């Protein structure tokens, strides 16, 4: 804003409010949000699936 | 996939560095650079495949 | 319409029917690759000598710092002025040349510058598979030893 620095190179949001008050340059990677979670315990051991 | 945001870069106001900062930018995504850099800090260590 | 002029350290681009008009209702994209490093110098020929007081629409010639209709916008020409040279660093030029329904031009002249096999064998261990194939091709070896010798007694 006050000019103390020059272009922030870094990850930032391109967002609706800081658009008003900064302006950005054409993306260089998209985003998005995903579901994080843990794997199943495992396959039955098969020893004696009898 | 859930949503979708941007990375670019920010800038001072109005200052011609944006726009021809944004050359180079894409000048570097339509070369391929972009993918290879991104796995060079990105691949790490491969899973094991899972049926 | 359009004429791919890549891998040319110079050639000539113009308008379709440069010498007579151009044609109407056209809208063809121009394509200027330059190597990495290489810095791209347009040279435009202009045909006709006199200064237009007007900036109208219907005909236009875009220029493009990177992939057309894409990138930054470098300028929007018209009229019968030949625009001053361009040079850019930004290695790529996407020009399209535009047409109205009606009322065509002398045209425009321009020049760029640059400087079951695998079946059986694909298995967890086959090894495995041969090992018992063995096992039974063997036995099955052994049965008829058996058998001749159980026909003779
Ligand atoms: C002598 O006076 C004439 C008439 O004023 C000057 O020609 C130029 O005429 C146009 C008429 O529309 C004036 O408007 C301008 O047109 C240009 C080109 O389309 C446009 O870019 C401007 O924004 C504006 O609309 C123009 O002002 C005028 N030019 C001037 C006064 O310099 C002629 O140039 C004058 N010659 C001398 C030696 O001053
Ligand atoms: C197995 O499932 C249980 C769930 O209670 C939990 O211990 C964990 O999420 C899984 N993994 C191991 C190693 O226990």
């Amino acid at each position: 804003i006050d000019h103390k620095a020059d272009l922030a190179v870094a990850p930032l949001a391109i967002t609706y409010v800081r658009e008003k008050v900064i302006d950005f340059s054409k993306p260089f990677m998209t985003l998005g949000i995903s579901i994080l979670y843990r794997k199943p315990n495992g396959t039955n051991p098969g020893v004696f699936s009898f | 996939l859930i949503d979708s945001k941007g990375y670019g870069v920010g800038t001072p106001m109005g200052s011609p560095y944006r726009d021809k900062i944004t050359i180079a930018i894409l000048q570097l995504q339509e070369e391929g650079k972009l993918h290879m850099m991104k796995e060079k800090w990105w691949r790490g260590n491969g899973c094991p495949e899972e049926e | 319409c359009g004429i791919w002029v890549r891998t040319s350290n110079g050639g000539h681009f113009a308008s379709p029917n440069y010498p007579d008009s151009y044609p109407p209702n056209k809208e063809c994209i121009y394509i200027l690759e330059a190597a990495p490093r290489q810095r791209i110098e347009l040279t435009f020929d202009e045909r006709y000598y006199i200064e237009p007081s007007f900036e109208c629409r219907f005909d236009h010639l875009e220029v493009r710092d990177g992939p057309f209709g894409f990138s930054p916008l470098i300028d929007r020409y018209c009229g019968m002025k030949s625009p001053a040279l361009i040079r850019s660093t930004g290695r790529f030029m996407w020009i399209k040349f535009s047409s109205d329904e009606e009322l065509e031009g002398l045209g425009f002249r321009a020049k760029y510058s640059f400087i079951k096999t695998h079946g059986t064998i694909i298995g967890v261990t086959s090894g495995i598979v041969l090992v018992l194939l063995i096992i039974s091709i063997l036995v099955q070896v052994k049965q008829p030893r058996k058998k001749v010798m159980a026909c003779k007694t």
